[PDB]
């Protein structure tokens, strides 16, 4: 459970919520109150990533006729701006009702029917978490140079292992 | 209520309670003088702090010492 | 009885002060009853919160009114005809030729030309059109509610601050120099070269499109490589015509040094190179100071560890820290001492080296910014020396600060004020007597019996800037020098036809009227500081009060005993120092205005006769230039300067009700308010009526505060109807 | 209608609403307000003598 | 119970005391019961005659009357100042007789007189019913004025605007 | 278009005067 | 002059005067970690990385305004 | 109306998370 074998700082190593990975340079993890909030606020950073990442490589076996940046705005049911008080109550009225309580995911709006999975397969979430999360700013940092479509960067560097990389595109 | 508090530089010469226009101060034994008395203040209560104690203290930075405080209606001096 | 919430002393107050006194102590939370030093610094914090929210709401009202009820879209095409406007006007009490005498600048109703030059400012930042404007307006709104909630919430008891949070001066001096001053600076040479160096060429960059818009045709290529040459190819060219392609180039870090052609401003190009170079030295100077990670310095062993041998310093910096890292009013005072010089210093470098587009040909924009400036920098620099001053009394320790250079400074305490008092004496003496010496010549017909001493050492630093206008061949007027030939195609040729082309204010040609009012202002700022540093030195005693600090900051007195002591406090030390004060930047802002409109009405001769003597001071700039201000309004009409007429009158009125609380002191009014309680409480069918809080006559604290309030706003008033209507009333 | 004082505190408030809100569009005056006019004659001239 | 919205609390002067405290008093305005008299008939009043104001237009929007913004200044008989004169001054009898209603005895609007409960009317789920239908009754005058300025067509034929297009035809203009 | 008829009235003339009172009643309020 | 190897060796040399040479001058919760025989962890390399970068970069921009006047 | 109704069922939510605010903090 080391990020290297030199150290392992906090006293939160020993104490965990089946998401550990031992590792805190800057001292985030040492405050006890607020483990019970920084566990549950890198869960959900993860937990709304993974349906992003879900449907960002999705569209790429499927359609291509949506594009990327233009996918926020196309002609929907309802016009972008109007969709938007939808969004506001619609994502909130589960969203406050995910926060009851905050007793380690209660299970009052998102009730699973069963599974529950306390060994490794929490900390194997997390890990698919703490990757989805690194997923995503993957598809916003490479693709946000408006050089690769919605997902082309990939099949590039299959074609094009030590030709296209990050310090060789250097264009528009 | 000022704070009027005094010190024992005071020689007794009973100069700041003849001055004191509203009785605040007197002169109770004390054995550090000639005169074996030095003034004391149990009606602070009644002072405005106007100070013609310590215009009347002989003695070099003044023994009798008035701190503005918190002013009632009787700090004020007032009729009203 | 209940509304001074923070003093009970002032709630048990029967009288009418207990109101003056809930409004002026309401934010000294060093005093109130029940306050702690952790209940201290979470009060301050939250108060930051509430200075940074009205400052964001202020800044979005500003961009609100420019984009709604002025022309900035008409002023984009035109900005020089075309008058800028700040906000219209409904004023229900005009009359009709109140309303068609302020309609101007093509607009529609009464509307105000907007002297702050907001214009300017927005539109060399790449803002034009009123939908750019209105964007951000809602923009720094939604962020002003932003710092409402964080203030809210850091005073919650979940998220109130450690006692040791404050307290670490290391972390925020980290995070300041490094993210607040240098990410910023980073990030605004984002916004300069991304969006407002391509906005000038032409080039919409909006949030539509600046993922699109490529800043540099070959961009991110140098940086990666090397040649950052590459960024200052082809820069803004000697016919570039600003917000339009004409002439454009293509560079984005140029450093040319001197000014663009047509708005006479600085280029925007080496304005995102400075702001690039010093992010990357305040980034750098912002890994300075050890905070966690066994690198830095600590601040403990910095200070403590300068101190020279064979005793020139005392015990050094030793002990310092805890007085500067624990005091509040030593770290409120560093900062307004830092603060206000570098407002003045704002003030100083916008005249000279105007950064925005149209600026130094719109004349009461440049006014008004550097009279702002200057009164800002004035009123801040004399609150280093009073929270210096607060500081000796509520702060000071000297068991704590044995020997270190502070208390060395409360030593030899009567060599500085007896120094002070020997130049500020020499100056007023040799000043005053060479301007009387001169009018007097002027009155005896003979104006070559003056004493026009030539300003030698200063036009031996223009000549050294570059200014062959006298001749001295030194340093880069002299063309075979060494820092002259180092310098070719690095920064010198756009500097050096900047100085030399005479209707620009960099670097002015001064005379003999020059050598005079620096001295004047060398009086003003050693007086100045003569009032506060006796008011900071004398805090805790004097030979006349040895307990000064016993009775605090702000007492009226001692009493009329040992001879007297009328105004013994270092508040009342301070106070008479603002009227000092604003005698200085009076003279600095009369000289600055009338050798700019002697340079912008072309006649740079009528200073340089009259300036030398106290006359041409008072007939040729104070009854020559207010010929139009008061004939605002007048029996046979009025105009747009009548809004600056009636603030012209406005102000000397409020001014001379300054001298009523001044001349005036208490005690004449106590005595005439019994005749007005007694005339109310014997007065028929008035018995009716009854106060609740006692009438008393302003305290004698109060009674200099209302005053100097009087007569700082009136001053003010003056001088900015003045300053405006002057220079717009013939401009 | 009030006799008490948070109801003629209410009356008092209200009757204040009933007239600005009105003011600003019915009750600007034909001779009082000049400004709720139309744009007359000139005025948009340079602020004179020079730039 | 669910007042407004899950998880806050209702404010300790909702006792109950009128009946269903929905916990719906952000600017704390029934702390006074003096005044809580009066905003308890001032959310009766306001609901009474504009349940059958909205009842009354939605019967005779497209029948064969015109527009209610135009009833009013439509061409009557002895022009409406002189029917003015009789349309506050009758009224004004009848807040006459509810004046003595007010304040002394027998708050408004269960009173249950003989030809004014000629049926003898009950009680809980029928004070609930009678209240719920007076909220957005409340909710449907503000709205028919603002739906007659916002689209100049009639308020029955907005239904299938809306039930035309629930896109683009909505509130957002 | 009719903001600055209506705007002004209530800040000038009826904020204030709401703030000239409730900032009144407040003051010499008997402390309990 | 070249792009890749001035920065390189710019680096490695500022990596070497603080690794060889400047050790115990320098030396006048626990990330601290001495697996290196006198604390030369990630913090005292990024420290002296970014020292071995910002010259190096220094000298790459010198050698490119056309030349050097010096 | 547009960006004034969904400004307004934007403050709709913005204040139904203030009255988490309002009680979560005390
Ligand atoms: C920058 C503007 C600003 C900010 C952030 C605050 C902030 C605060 N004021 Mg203050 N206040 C201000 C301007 C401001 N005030 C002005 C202009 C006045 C009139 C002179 C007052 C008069 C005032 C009073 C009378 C009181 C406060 C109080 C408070 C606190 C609540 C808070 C610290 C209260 C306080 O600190 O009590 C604990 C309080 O009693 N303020
Ligand atoms: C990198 C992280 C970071 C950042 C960005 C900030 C940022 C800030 N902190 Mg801060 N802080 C931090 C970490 C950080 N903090 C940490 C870790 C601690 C704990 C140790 C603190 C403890 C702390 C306290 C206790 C306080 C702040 C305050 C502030 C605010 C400064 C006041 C202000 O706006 O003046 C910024 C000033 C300027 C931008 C002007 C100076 C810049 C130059 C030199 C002047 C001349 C150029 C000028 C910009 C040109 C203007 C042109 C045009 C804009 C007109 C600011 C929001 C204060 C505050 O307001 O509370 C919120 C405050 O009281 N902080
Ligand atoms: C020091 C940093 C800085 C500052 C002060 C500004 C200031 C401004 N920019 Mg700008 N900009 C910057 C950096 C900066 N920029 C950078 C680095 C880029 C490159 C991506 C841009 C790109 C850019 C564009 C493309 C445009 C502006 C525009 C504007 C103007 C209005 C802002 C706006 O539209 O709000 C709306 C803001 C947004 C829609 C998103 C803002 C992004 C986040 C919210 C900012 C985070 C900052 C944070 C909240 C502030 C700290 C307080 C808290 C801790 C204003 C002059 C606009 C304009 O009128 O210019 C002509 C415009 O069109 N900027
Ligand atoms: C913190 C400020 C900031 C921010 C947020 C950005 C952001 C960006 N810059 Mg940028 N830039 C900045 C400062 C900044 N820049 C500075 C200071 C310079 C001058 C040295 C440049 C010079 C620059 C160039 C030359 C280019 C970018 C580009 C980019 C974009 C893609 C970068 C990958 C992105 C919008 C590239 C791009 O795609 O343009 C949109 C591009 O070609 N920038
Ligand atoms: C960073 C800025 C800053 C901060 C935080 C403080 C903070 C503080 N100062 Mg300080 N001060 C400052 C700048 C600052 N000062 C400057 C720049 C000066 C020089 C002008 C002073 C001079 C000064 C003195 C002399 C004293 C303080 C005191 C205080 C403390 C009590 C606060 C108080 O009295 O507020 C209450 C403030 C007011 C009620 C305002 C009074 C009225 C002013 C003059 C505004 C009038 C403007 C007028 C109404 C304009 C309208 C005109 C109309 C026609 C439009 C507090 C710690 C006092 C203290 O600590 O006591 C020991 C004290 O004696 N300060
Ligand atoms: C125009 C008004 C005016 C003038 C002339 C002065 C002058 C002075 N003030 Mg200031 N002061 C003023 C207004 C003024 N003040 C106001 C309004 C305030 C606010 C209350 C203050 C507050 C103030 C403070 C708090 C301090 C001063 C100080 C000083 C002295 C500065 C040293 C100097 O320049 O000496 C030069 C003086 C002169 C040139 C005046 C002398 C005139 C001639 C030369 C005398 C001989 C002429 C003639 C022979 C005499 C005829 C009399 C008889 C024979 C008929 C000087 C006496 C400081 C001080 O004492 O420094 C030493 C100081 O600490 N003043
Ligand atoms: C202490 C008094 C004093 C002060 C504060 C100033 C202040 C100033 N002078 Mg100045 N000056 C003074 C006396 C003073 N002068 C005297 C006595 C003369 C000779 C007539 C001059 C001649 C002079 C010239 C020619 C110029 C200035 C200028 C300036 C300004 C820029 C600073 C500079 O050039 O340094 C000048 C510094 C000095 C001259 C040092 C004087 C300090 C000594 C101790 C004063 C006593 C002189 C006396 C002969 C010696 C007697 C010994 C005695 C101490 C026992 C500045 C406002 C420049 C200017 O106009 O700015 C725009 C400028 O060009 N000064
Ligand atoms: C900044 C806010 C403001 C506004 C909007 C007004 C508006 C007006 N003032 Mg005024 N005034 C103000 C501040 C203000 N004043 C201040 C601060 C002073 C003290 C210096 C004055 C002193 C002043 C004088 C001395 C006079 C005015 C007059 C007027 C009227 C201009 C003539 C025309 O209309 C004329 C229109 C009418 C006569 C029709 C009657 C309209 C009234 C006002 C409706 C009543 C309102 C409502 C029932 C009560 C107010 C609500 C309450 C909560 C306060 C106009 C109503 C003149 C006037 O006639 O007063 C009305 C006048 O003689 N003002
Ligand atoms: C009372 C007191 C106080 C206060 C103080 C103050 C207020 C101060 C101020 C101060 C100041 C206000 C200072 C100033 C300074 C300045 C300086 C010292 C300057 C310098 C300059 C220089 C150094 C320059 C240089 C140069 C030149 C020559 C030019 C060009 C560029 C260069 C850079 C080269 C306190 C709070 C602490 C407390 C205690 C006591
Ligand atoms: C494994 C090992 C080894 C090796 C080691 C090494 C080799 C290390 C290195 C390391 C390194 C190699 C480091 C580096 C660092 C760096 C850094 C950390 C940087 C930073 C940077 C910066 C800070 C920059 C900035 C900038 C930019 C961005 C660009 C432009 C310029 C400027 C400056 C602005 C050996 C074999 C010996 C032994 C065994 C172990
Ligand atoms: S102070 Fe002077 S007067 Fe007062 S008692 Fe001591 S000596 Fe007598
Ligand atoms: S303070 Fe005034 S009253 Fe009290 S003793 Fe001294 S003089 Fe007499
Ligand atoms: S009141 Fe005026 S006079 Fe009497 S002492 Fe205090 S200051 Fe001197």
């Amino acid at each position: 459970p080391t990020w290297l074998p030199g150290l392992n700082p906090p006293a939160h190593l020993k104490g965990a919520l089946a998401g550990d990975n031992g590792f805190d340079p800057l001292g985030l993890g040492q405050d006890e109150g607020r483990l019970k909030w920084y566990a549950e606020a890198e869960k959900t950073n993860g937990r709304w990533a993974m349906m992003a990442v879900a449907g960002i490589l999705g569209q790429e076996l499927l359609g291509v006729t949506p594009a990327w940046w233009e996918a926020g705005a196309k002609e929907y049911d309802i016009p972008a701006q109007a969709l938007t008080p939808i969004e506001f109550i619609v994502m909130g009225f589960l969203e406050i009702k995910r926060y009851q309580g905050f007793k380690q995911t209660g299970t009052s709006g998102f009730i699973n029917s069963a599974g529950m999975n306390s060994p490794s397969m929490a900390t194997k979430e997390v890990k698919n978490g703490r990757l989805a999360m690194v997923a995503f700013i993957g598809f916003c940092v490479q693709a946000l140079a408006t050089r690769t479509q919605p997902i082309e960067g990939l099949t590039a560097h299959l074609a094009d292992p030590f030709g296209k990389n990050i310090t060789y595109y250097l264009t528009h | 209520a000022h704070i009027v508090k005094i010190y024992d530089t005071c020689i007794g010469c009973t100069q700041c309670v003849r001055a004191c226009p509203l009785d605040v101060l007197e002169m109770v034994p004390w054995d550090g003088c000639k005169a074996s008395q030095m003034a004391s203040a149990p009606r602070t209560e009644d002072c405005v702090g106007c100070k013609r104690c310590e215009t009347a203290c002989p003695t070099d930075f003044l023994s009798v010492r008035v701190y503005l405080g918190s002013e009632s209606t009787r700090s004020m001096g007032l009729s009203y | 009885k209940l509304f001074p919430k923070f003093s009970q002393g002032l709630a048990q107050d029967p009288t009418t002060r207990r109101i003056w006194y809930g409004l002026a102590m309401a934010h000294d939370f060093e005093s109130h009853d029940g306050m702690t030093e952790e209940n201290l610094y979470q009060k301050i914090f939250a108060s930051h919160f509430g200075q940074l929210s009205i400052i964001f709401l202020w800044t979005s009202g500003n961009l609100f009114h420019v984009a709604w009820q002025g022309n900035f879209e008409q002023w984009v095409t035109d900005p020089v005809h075309i008058r800028p406007i700040a906000h219209a006007i409904w004023d229900p009490h005009f009359g009709q030729p109140a309303v068609e005498a302020f309609t101007r600048g093509g607009a529609s109703g009464p509307v105000n030309i907007s002297t702050s030059g907001v214009y300017q400012w927005w539109y060399t930042i790449g803002m034009r059109t009123n939908q750019d404007l209105y964007v951000g307006s809602v923009f720094l709104a939604l962020v002003s509610a932003i710092f409402l909630f964080a203030g809210w919430l850091h005073l919650q008891p979940n998220f109130q601050p450690s006692l040791s949070w404050f307290k670490d001066a290391e972390s925020r001096l980290n995070h300041h120099l490094s993210g607040l001053f240098g990410v910023s600076s980073l990030a605004w040479t984002g916004h300069l070269v991304h969006v407002a160096i391509p906005e000038s060429r032409g080039q919409h960059v909006g949030w539509d499109n600046f993922l699109s818009v490529l800043p540099h045709p070959q961009g991110l290529t140098p940086f990666f490589t090397g040649n950052w040459a590459a960024y200052a190819q082809s820069p803004d060219t000697a016919s570039h015509v600003f917000g339009t392609a004409q002439g454009s180039g293509q560079a984005i870090l140029t450093f040319l040094g001197g000014f663009h052609p047509q708005t006479q401003s600085l280029w925007l190009t080496d304005m995102a190179h400075h702001h690039l170079a010093i992010a990357v030295i305040f980034i750098v100077a912002g890994h300075m100071y050890r905070t966690n990670f066994g690198i830095g310095h600590r601040m403990q062993a910095i200070l403590e560890a300068h101190t020279p041998p064979s005793g020139s310093l005392g015990a050094g910096h030793k002990g310092l820290f805890d007085t500067v890292n624990n005091s509040l009013h030593f770290q409120l005072g560093l900062a307004l001492a830092s603060v206000g010089t570098i407002t003045s210093l704002v003030a100083q470098h916008m005249y000279s080296l105007p950064p925005y587009a149209f600026q130094a040909i719109d004349f009461t924009t440049q006014a008004a910014l550097y009279t702002h400036h200057q009164y800002i920098a004035g009123f801040i620099m004399c609150g280093a020396f009073a929270h210096g001053a607060i500081f000796f009394i509520r702060d000071y320790d000297p068991e704590q600060n044995k020997g270190n250079v502070l208390a060395r400074m409360l030593d030899h305490k009567e060599a500085l004020i007896s120094h002070l008092s020997w130049v500020s004496l020499f100056l007023g003496f040799h000043t005053l007597g060479l301007y009387v010496h001169n009018d007097v010549m002027q009155a005896f017909g003979t104006p070559e019996k003056q004493i026009l001493i030539e300003p030698v050492f200063a036009q031996w630093i223009q000549a050294a800037h570059g200014k062959a206008l006298y001749g001295f061949d030194f340093l880069l007027s002299s063309k075979t020098s060494a820092a002259f030939a180092n310098g070719q195609s690095l920064w010198l040729p756009g500097w050096l036809d900047a100085i030399n082309n005479n209707q620009n204010s960099l670097f002015l040609t001064i005379g003999p009227g020059d050598f005079l009012v620096h001295h004047a202002i060398a009086l003003g700022l050693h007086t100045t500081t003569l009032i506060l540093v006796k008011g900071a030195l004398d805090a805790r005693g004097s030979k006349l009060m040895p307990d000064k600090k016993d009775f605090g900051y702000s007492f009226p007195c001692d009493g009329p005993g040992r001879g007297g002591t009328c105004d013994i406090s270092a508040y009342d030390a301070f106070y008479l120092a603002v009227f000092w004060m604003l005698n200085t930047i009076g003279w600095v802002t009369f000289y600055w205005h009338w050798k700019h409109l002697t340079l912008w009405q072309g006649n740079v001769a009528q200073f340089d006769e009259s300036s030398t003597y106290l006359m041409g001071w008072l007939r040729d700039y104070l009854w020559l230039n207010s010929s139009q201000l008061i004939n605002g309004y007048n029996p046979f009409g009025m105009n747009s300067l009548s809004v600056w007429a009636w603030t012209f009158l406005f102000g000397h009125l409020i001014y001379a009700t300054g001298f009523m609380f001044l001349i005036s002191w208490r005690g004449y009014w106590q005595e005439l308010i019994e005749t007005l309680v007694w005339a109310h409480e014997k007065t028929p069918l008035a018995n009716l009526v009854y106060w609740k809080d006692k009438p008393v006559a302003l305290s004698i604290v109060q009674a200099r505060l209302v005053g100097l309030a009087h007569f700082s706003v009136g001053y003010i008033f003056t001088y900015a109807a003045f300053l405006i209507a002057s220079t717009s009333g013939r401009f | 209608i009030i006799s008490r004082r948070e109801s003629l505190r209410a009356l008092v408030a209200l009757s204040g609403i009933a007239a600005i809100v009105t003011y600003g569009l019915k009750g600007a005056k034909d001779a009082d307000l000049p400004i709720t006019k139309g744009p007359q004659t000139t005025g948009e001239n340079g602020k004179g003598g020079s730039v | 119970r669910p007042m407004w919205y899950p998880g806050a609390t209702a404010p300790a002067h909702l006792d109950g005391s009128m009946l269903g405290d929905y916990g719906f008093d952000p600017l704390r305005l029934g702390v006074n019961k003096d005044n809580l008299k009066w905003f308890r008939e001032a959310e009766l009043t306001n609901g009474r005659w504009a349940m059958a104001a909205v009842v009354g237009i939605l019967f005779t929007d497209a029948v064969g009357l015109p527009k209610f913004w135009t009833a009013g200044a439509e061409k009557y008989a002895l022009d409406n100042q002189t029917l003015a004169l009789i349309e506050v001054a009758v009224f004004a009898v009848l807040e006459g007789k509810r004046y003595e209603i007010y304040k002394k005895t027998g708050e408004t609007g269960f009173l249950s007189f003989a030809p004014f409960d000629p049926m003898g009317m009950k009680s809980e789920e029928m004070k609930l019913k009678e209240l719920k239908n007076g909220r957005l009754a409340m909710l449907a005058f503000l709205g028919f004025c603002s739906q007659a300025a916002v689209y100049g067509k009639g308020p029955i034929e907005t239904l299938q605007l809306h039930l035309a297009d629930p896109g683009h035809n909505n509130i957002y203009t | 278009s009719w903001a600055p008829s209506v705007f002004v009235p209530l800040t000038g003339l009826v904020l204030p005067a709401i703030a000239m009172a409730t900032l009144f009643v407040y003051i010499e309020k008997e402390a309990p | 002059l070249d792009p890749q190897i001035v920065i390189s060796g710019s680096t490695a040399a500022f990596l070497a005067i603080g690794r060889f040479v400047f050790l115990g001058y320098q030396r006048r919760s626990t990330i601290f970690a001495t697996n290196d025989p006198a604390g030369f962890n990630i913090i005292d390399v990024a420290g002296w990385g970014a020292l071995g970068h910002a010259v190096g970069f220094a000298v790459l921009a010198i050698n490119s305004l056309q030349g050097a006047n010096l | 109306a547009a960006a004034a109704a969904a400004a307004a069922a934007a403050a709709a939510a913005a204040a139904a998370a203030a009255a988490a605010a309002a009680a979560a903090a005390a």
